[PDB]
């Protein structure tokens, strides 16, 4: 059995959890899995009650890995206040530029994610699983469905799992490249075989989502450590890492560094320690002049001390690090964030489709150094009007970065 | 029109395989790209009545999703990364060895119909930039003899 080429991407872990298999740049089959206690914090979950599992993963303090930090627990205990038939799906989009921390999980260590789904769906009282995972991963997609089979196989899936009375099916379902279908709620519309066109939010997933149901959404990372605070309880869990952010954290760390990867490591580890510490420095030695937090936020050289961590003074974000050093152009730098709003956006909503497309089109005709006075003002004045009217984050963010460049490096883009 | 046999039973398999037809149809899109090199416009009726959906919601779907592909046929997409990471690591060095290699530049096709440049937004291999595919497979660009040995496996 072959599967697509795939780059063997950096791992590195201080902690030996999400990445105690995934550090090795390959498959770790179901018999392997097994060998290091697979499959056995869901045989215990299977004794416990839906609401005793909720309760661990609350107590956890779990926050979810997908950008936005909502408490997991919560977010579970809200979807079964409703009543069924409920659906769980996995979030496996991952199409944020940096962010390639889920997919080591999935072309790695599926059978962690394949528990932690199954774990999950049990104590949502989902009968029906998605991992939906974008269309640009099919390594990913085919290492999930033999995985999934080999689950099946070893009667961790299907009708009374382990003589529990816990039905569960889980569907893999394929993006077709749009970065959008990370939205939880365009997500939904592709699974229900439509545009991935987000809805208006409330109402939640958890109120109504698949088909109108109570549907979870959850990141794959988030998922990846349900079956560890099963495993080891939840006390212990709220004992690795600091006290107040506890837990182990992947961190894709890209661009001007000497070990690019993923890090798996405590959330009080700071931003430069990441950078110096752990991938080894920049390349040639070169000073750091900004952090990409992917294509959101942009950190200058004078904020690399803060911690990775869901604190307001934290990095926040998915811990997507991509480092530029002095040599790289900030506006040039920009110009690819903006390009990539402007490929994104879905054209619902009218200041996002215009504004995301206008952003591009005129950063374009400064960098190229055809822009006129009025070019120059109407970037400013699109830059700062996107997010009107805006029905999902995208919208929200799309001049975020760019604005973040112009507040914090006036002086490289008054040479343009 | 009609689809070969040995596609139709790929396409049945793809619709019997979720609770409901029409969840299906990226899948099906998908497996259409793969056997044709591309998304034939004749193919979009025939799907449409196996997934049990209008034709209108079918098209608009293929214009959504931007994999797929409706004017250009080729046995092999060669995706090159053009987002934020792959630039700062050179994906103009990539599109140079591509275009020294093959003679086409990004949106064209080799004359035989083998390979075409695709641009396309980040493909989360950042580390490993500049990232491109080759169909299905991924891989870091390293060098134009490097990439000469990559492309020379697709026959
Ligand atoms: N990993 C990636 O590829 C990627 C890409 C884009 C954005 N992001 C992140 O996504 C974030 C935005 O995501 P979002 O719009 O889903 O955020 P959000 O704050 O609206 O919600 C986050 C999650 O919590 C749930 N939630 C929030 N409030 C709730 C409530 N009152 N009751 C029940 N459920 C509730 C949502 O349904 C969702 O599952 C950004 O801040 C960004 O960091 C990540
Ligand atoms: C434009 C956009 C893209 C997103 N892309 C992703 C993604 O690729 N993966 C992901 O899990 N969440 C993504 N999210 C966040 C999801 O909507 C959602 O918050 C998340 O999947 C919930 O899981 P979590 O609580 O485990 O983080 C995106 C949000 C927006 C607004
Ligand atoms: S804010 Fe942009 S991406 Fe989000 S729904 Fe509106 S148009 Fe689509
Ligand atoms: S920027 Fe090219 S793979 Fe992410
Ligand atoms: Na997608």
């Amino acid at each position: 059995r072959s599967y697509p080429a795939i780059p063997r991407i950096y791992a590195e872990t201080t902690l030996n959890m999400l990445l105690k298999r995934a550090k090795k740049p390959r498959v770790h089959s179901i018999d392997e899995y097994l060998k290091d206690g697979g499959y056995q914090a869901l045989e215990k979950a299977l004794n416990m009650s839906p609401e005793e599992i909720i309760d661990w993963v609350d107590k956890s303090t779990l926050r979810g890995r997908g950008g936005a930090g909502f408490p997991t627990g919560k977010k579970w205990k809200f979807a079964v206040q409703n009543p069924g038939p409920r659906y769980f799906i996995c979030n496996a989009d991952e199409s944020e530029p940096g962010t390639f921390k889920d997919r080591i999980i999935i072309e790695r260590d599926p059978h962690l994610l394949i528990e932690g789904i199954i774990i999950s769906s049990y104590a949502i009282g989902a009968n029906e699983a998605y991992i939906y995972i974008r269309g640009e991963y099919p390594a990913g997609y085919y290492i999930l469905r033999d995985a999934i089979e080999e689950a099946k196989k070893k009667g961790f899936l299907g009708k009374n799992i382990l003589g529990s009375g816990f039905d569960l099916e889980i569907y893999v379902a394929r993006g077709a490249g749009a970065y959008i279908c990370g939205e939880e709620t365009a997500l939904i519309e592709s699974l229900e075989g439509k545009r991935g066109h987000p809805r208006l939010k409330p109402p939640y997933p958890v109120q109504k989502g698949l088909w109108g149901k109570p549907t979870v959404v959850n990141n794959v990372e988030t998922i990846a450590n349900v079956p560890f605070i099963i495993s080891m309880g939840w006390e212990e869990y709220r004992y690795i890492g600091p006290s107040d952010y506890a837990g182990p954290k992947l961190f894709p760390v890209s661009g001007k560094v000497k070990k690019p990867g993923v890090y798996e490591l405590p959330m009080n580890t700071t931003l430069r320690e990441v950078i110096f510490k752990y991938a080894g420095g920049t390349l040639g030695n070169k000073k750091v002049k900004a952090v990409f937090s992917g294509a959101l936020d942009c950190f200058s050289s004078e904020e690399l001390d803060i911690p990775m961590d869901y604190s307001p003074l934290g990095f926040g974000g998915t811990g997507t690090v991509i480092v530029l050093t002095e040599e790289d152009d900030i506006v040039e730098a920009a110009l690819k964030i903006a390009e990539f709003y402007e490929h994104e956006t879905c054209g619902q909503c009218t200041p996002c489709r215009v504004g995301c497309y206008e952003q591009a089109n005129l950063l374009e005709k400064i960098y190229k150094g055809e822009a006129t006075e009025q070019d120059w003002e109407g970037f400013d004045f699109v830059n700062r009007n996107i997010q009107p009217t805006s029905i999902c984050g995208l919208g929200a963010v799309a001049g975020r970065l760019i604005r973040q460049t112009l507040e914090k490096f006036p002086e490289e883009w008054e040479k343009y | 029109f009609e689809f070969p046999e040995e596609l139709k039973t790929k396409l049945q398999e793809h619709i019997n395989y979720f609770p409901k037809k029409r969840q299906a149809i990226l899948l099906c899109l998908h497996e259409i790209q793969n056997y044709y090199g591309y998304i034939p416009p004749e193919s979009l009726k025939p799907l449409a009545d196996m997934l049990e959906l209008p034709l209108n919601h079918v098209e608009g779907v293929v214009a959504f999703y931007d994999m797929f592909d409706r004017e250009d046929k080729a046995k092999y997409r060669i995706r090159v990364c053009v987002s934020i990471v792959c630039h700062l690591m050179g994906t103009n060095k990539l599109l140079k060895a591509l275009e020294n290699i093959l003679g086409i530049k990004p949106g064209e096709v080799t004359p035989d119909g083998k390979f075409k440049i695709v641009p396309v937004q980040c493909l989360d291999a950042c580390s490993e930039a500049p990232v491109f595919m080759v169909n299905d497979d991924e891989y870091k660009f390293e060098s134009e003899v490097q990439l000469n040995e990559i492309l020379s496996r697709y026959t």
